[PDB]
């Protein structure tokens, strides 16, 4: 990743989230449990969906026979015909493996992005009632139960509510 | 102390794929974009398919036996087969190639009537290496000779003009006789000069003894314009011309016909139907096909980094 | 897309900025106003002029004719030269669209990129006298008149003469 | 509390172009990369064109009637027509391509005697199908022909050495009579042969009387080296052969010509002038060009993503 | 230049930091100091190599002579190849020019990201016992001695241990 | 108050590199894609090479004196000289340029005889231009004439089975004599002619008397089948044939071979040696060889942006 979020401060992935790509995992008072963001796996899936769309359906250009497997033909142009045919067939595997190759990286980077992207906004979200713990989690300052990380994760969490509070406890 | 973690989803099967700087690196789900599956059979529905199993392509353009059955054919789709072959005296087309790409994307054949009369000589050379039921010849050709062996041939000129919207197709021959005597018996004594004259063309044959053999000639003739023959001997005669129906793709394989599957790439052993960009099937394809590749397999990813705990 | 700025974090553009690519608007007690940024954008044009001096006058190759137009020649040879043609034709239609497709994609984030770079340039630079929106908006705990506005601007902002009044307004 | 925002510019005309992610995502501002404004026009601006005309280009070695103000020209372009006619008699060359193909990239022609003086003979053997002032023959060229009405042709040697720095083109002709009886009244009576031999060219010839054409044929000699011409009759003769100027495209067209655009790229139906990097004209272009693909339009973005107030 | 670090925020480079690719520079009470970081150059180099295996030492095209540099062969044909070798040229020069100059692209930005990605690690390992100053340092708002360095660059800097100095220092007004 | 610092190296003077945005952006590390370095010798280590020196390649085949040491050979590097002939005596191959394609990865050759016992004819024709040690004519071949001076020659039939595991490669040779005389004082009068027959293959050849040469002619006989020769003079005989070994690949070169370099790719001008993507060495090359490129450095990246301090 080059944005050094997935395979990067975010130590793993996680083996049940069926929701979607990527999630909300949060501990409190009233227990562990995890969600997952819709907007930011859609941004992903679309990106890569318009990627198979260019590559996909492709309508190719007609070719007719130029030899001939049952008579053979004047071993003159033969040869030459062989012969560009052999480069052709270089090209293409080039710019197949290099294709592919270019597209996998854009497409992991991608995906990095999105996952940088939805941390940063939690980030500025929270404002100054919590603390990045630099694995990816966010240390909230102030007691939130379910119905407050619902806030954060439907994204209509009032900062304000909660600032006096969970400055004094950044200080104590 | 309260705390909300984000984080990615992970599997505990990835799939290995390539990258500009790691080669191998795991990714959570991939896809193949290299067409490996092919179907053993031409692909038929859809199309008007011509299978010419006997019969071969430059054959349906004299009419010896085997192509009878294809002597004003008509399809989009034309298939040649291994043991076709396009004539049964001895002989050979010229440039022969070049006249079967053209037939392959004809869209068949249309034979229209020359409107040729001969009365000094017979028209009705038969020979015993085509066989329809008793001695007869090329079903197109007339070969022409003396009334009697050794009887002089008149210099005839027979000239045609295309009366249609779209070039013709003007095949001719020169019989080469087996001896010096052979030619004399058939045809007169001396220098048998074959002369053919169009506004685009013009060529002249001598016949050469020592090896019997009907070699043929052809030239396409354009709209209102003529061709005239001028000869005296060992000269194949056409009775009607052929002129092109539409489009077509001409396929060689040994692959059987079905008309169940739809497809529109073909090669000598079958039929690719894909979506996907490229395949390593086979090389050498016709048609609408993928662009063919060396790599056995090119897996595109389509999800992030797998990385499990 | 790839930087979450353009089209991100920031709602949209302004079809009232003329004066250049990148800028500031400033609200205080003196009405608003809005200023384009010079490094930034000029830095983002002369990546642009870098791909166009990439495509834009190239020094071709020279090609002879092969074919003839007015006297057709032999089918074998013609068919291989439209061929060959055509399979040029498909490698260059191919080469074009993925091109065009992949310079794009880098213009769409280096553009993105340039608006994040000095959106951190100004993060930095204000310290502790200012917080995040999240929409590209940095509330100021102290008072900036327009004077103070365009220290900000070009750099020239000393968060120390403001910090003792910031961080009390955050309390 | 006082805030400063951050932003950037955007407009209503945003124009949609393609990535790799989305087809027909809005940009401030693009740039179209593949060239469609065609030049109906040869542009021949600082270059010196010559127009070929009713002209064949073939013509300018053996000069009928149509090529006369061609025999000898300087040229860096040279314009082929669907007009030009190569012959005034019927008649080929033999590798007509493959010499078209070295004219064309020749610089154009200069033409040079070859020392060429007869007796016992005939020199000026004209023809109805060649009007000057009424029967003439090609100006490069003599047909040589016996003194009298079936008088007898002498064998006769002829040789030329190259006394140039460059190669020199030779053509010859060989005529083939209507009829023996013609050929016996041209020339003498009995077996005709012609050899030309140079030290990396041999080829024997043999008249064919039959049909009245005239074959030319041709080689490259090379500086101090000598051709050699051994022959008794039907023998169309060089008055002069003809050396290479420099470098020059060759062009087919049926545009005109137009001396106040400048352009290096020619084609069918004119000229392309463009820095662009790709075109969509024409499939089949010459000299300096931009590469042909088949998209009407691949529009590069010059701005960002555009997200309108 | 993509990530802003190199040729952005990050004045310079450092002519004298042999030992590695990013590095550290330490300016304590004990004196000045630098030190590489391995983990990062690492990074960097692997994806760097990784290119370089796949474009050098890649298995060539197998080649064969079509043309006749001694006889000449038939003008016509001979043209036919020429034009194809030129487009072959023509189709290879141009894959070069970008092959590499997309390879140049990402191999600068993909190092900047790497100096973008070890300053952020420090960024979040300090907490909030130090601020950023603009141009790639951090100001710490504790006593932090040769010891304290060496953890920070070795991450088992531990900011707990520190929070109660620092905010004395930072917080410089009542509350 | 303490610090620490974040930061990267620079060098003095880095190197220039291009990137998609920016023209010779200064970098601190960069490598060469592109090889300019030639090795001026032919690389022969690990190969068995065969330098023909004087022989011409097609000579092997039918065997002049100049390739009496080379009539069978094994090699996996072929290295033709400029100043090789296949000739001892004035005429052309046909296709003698595929025939080159063919041998040049044959990977050598070994002779066999057809086993051709003549009865009835003179076998020991002979030409002073071929003469040697060996044998008076070329070695692989045999002149074929009549018993006497005019004498007439019989109509002959001679085949050959191919008894092999691989095709063989059967040459036969076309007599044109000096003139119509001679031609008769060799192989009597009446009009001559050859005919050449397998299962693939059919060709008539007759002589064109008039500028002594010897051309010769080929086929590739499937194993177990026969080829057929009907003549009746003019006709060069193979006595041997020759079969392909394995592999092999060859130059045309002016560079003297050297055993102490390994090399897989090679051109007129000696071998390159270089693991590089790409070569602006020589655009034609033989073996594995890196793409011909145009351009003469691509510098591609291994450090970073180099920032002076
Ligand atoms: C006369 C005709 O139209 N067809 C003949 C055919 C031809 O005359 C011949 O192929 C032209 O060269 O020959 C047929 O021949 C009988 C006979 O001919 C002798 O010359 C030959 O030596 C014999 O072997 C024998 O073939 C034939 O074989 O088909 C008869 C046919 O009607
Ligand atoms: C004698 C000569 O050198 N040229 C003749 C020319 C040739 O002999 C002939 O073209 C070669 O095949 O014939 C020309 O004449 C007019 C006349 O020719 C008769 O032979 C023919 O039978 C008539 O129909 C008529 O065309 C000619 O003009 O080409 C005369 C020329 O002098
Ligand atoms: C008879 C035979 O098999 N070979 C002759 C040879 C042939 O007659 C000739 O190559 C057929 O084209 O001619 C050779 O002899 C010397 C002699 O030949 C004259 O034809 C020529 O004018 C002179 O060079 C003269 O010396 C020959 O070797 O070329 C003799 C050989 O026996
Ligand atoms: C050009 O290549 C084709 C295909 O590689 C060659 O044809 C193959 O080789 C032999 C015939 O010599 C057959 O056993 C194969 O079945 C052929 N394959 C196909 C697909 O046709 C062909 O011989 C080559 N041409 C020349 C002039 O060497
Ligand atoms: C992982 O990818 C595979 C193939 O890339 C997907 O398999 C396809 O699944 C659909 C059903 O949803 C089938 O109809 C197709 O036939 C499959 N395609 C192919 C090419 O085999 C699969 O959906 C993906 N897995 C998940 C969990 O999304
Ligand atoms: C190769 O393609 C060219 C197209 O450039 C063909 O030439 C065209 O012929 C068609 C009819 O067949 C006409 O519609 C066009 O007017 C022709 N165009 C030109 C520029 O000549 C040509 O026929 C093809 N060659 C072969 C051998 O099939
Ligand atoms: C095809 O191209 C090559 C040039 O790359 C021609 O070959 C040479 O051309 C040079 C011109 O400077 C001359 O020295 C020789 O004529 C050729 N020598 C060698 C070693 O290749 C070739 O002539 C071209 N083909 C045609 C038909 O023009
Ligand atoms: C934007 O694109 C248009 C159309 O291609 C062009 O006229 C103009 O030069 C470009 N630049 C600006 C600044 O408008
Ligand atoms: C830089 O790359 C080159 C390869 O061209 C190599 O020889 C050199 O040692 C590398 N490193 C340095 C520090 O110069």
């Amino acid at each position: 990743g080059l944005f050094g979020a997935i395979a990067g401060f975010i130590e793993n992935g996680w083996e049940g989230l069926i929701n979607g790509w990527y999630g909300f995992r949060h501990q409190n008072a009233q227990g562990e449990g995890t969600a997952a963001d819709y907007k930011s796996t859609q941004s992903a899936i679309d990106q890569i969906t318009g990627k198979l769309n260019r590559l996909i359906g492709k309508t190719n250009q007609q070719f007719e026979l130029i030899d001939n497997e049952f008579n053979e033909i004047e071993q003159q142009i033969g040869n030459v015909i062989n012969w560009t045919r052999d480069a052709m067939t270089e090209i293409w595997s080039y710019n197949a493996e290099l294709l592919v190759a270019m597209e996998n990286q854009h497409t992991i980077d991608l995906a990095d992005s999105e996952m940088s992207k939805l941390y940063e906004r939690v980030k500025k979200q929270l404002r100054e009632n919590a603390e990045e713990d630099g694995t990816g989690c966010f240390e909230i300052f102030h007691k939130c139960d379910d119905q407050c990380m619902e806030s954060i994760r439907n994204n209509t969490y009032d900062h304000t509510q909660y600032r006096t509070e969970s400055l004094q406890n950044r200080i104590q | 102390g309260d705390k909300i973690c984000l984080g990615h989803h992970a599997v505990a099967n990835g799939t290995k794929v390539n990258t500009l700087t790691e080669r191998g690196i795991e990714v959570v789900n991939a896809t193949e974009t290299v067409e490996t599956t092919n179907i053993k059979k031409i692909c038929t529905q859809g199309k008007r398919p011509t299978d010419l199993g006997q019969c071969g392509l430059l054959g349906t353009l004299i009419g010896p036996p085997q192509c009878d059955q294809f002597l004003e054919f008509s399809s989009d789709l034309i298939i040649e087969r291994r043991e076709g072959t396009d004539i049964c005296y001895p002989g050979r087309f010229t440039n022969e190639e070049s006249l079967r790409q053209i037939l392959r994307r004809s869209g068949g054949i249309g034979k229209e009537s020359m409107g040729f009369t001969y009365s000094g000589i017979r028209t009705n050379g038969a020979t015993s290496a085509c066989t329809r039921s008793g001695s007869s010849f090329y079903a197109e050709m007339k070969w022409l000779l003396s009334n009697s062996d050794n009887a002089a041939f008149p210099q005839m000129t027979k000239a045609y003009r295309n009366p249609r919207n779209k070039p013709a197709l003007i095949i001719w021959g020169v019989h080469h006789s087996e001896s010096v005597s052979e030619q004399t018996k058939l045809y007169g004594s001396g220098n048998k000069l074959i002369t053919v004259r169009s506004s685009k063309y013009q060529q002249s044959f001598t016949p050469n003894p020592g090896a019997r053999r009907i070699d043929f000639h052809w030239l396409l003739l354009d709209p209102n314009d003529t061709v005239t023959f001028t000869f005296n001997g060992a000269f194949i005669a056409p009775d009607r011309t052929s002129f092109f129906r539409g489009e077509s793709l001409g396929v060689q394989s040994d692959a059987p016909l079905d008309s169940s599957c739809r497809g529109d790439c073909f090669h000598s052993g079958g039929t690719i139907v894909s979506s996907l960009p490229f395949q390593n099937i086979n090389s050498r394809t016709v048609g609408k096909c993928p662009r063919y590749v060396k790599q056995k397999s090119l897996l595109l990813a389509t999800g992030m980094r797998n990385v499990p705990e």
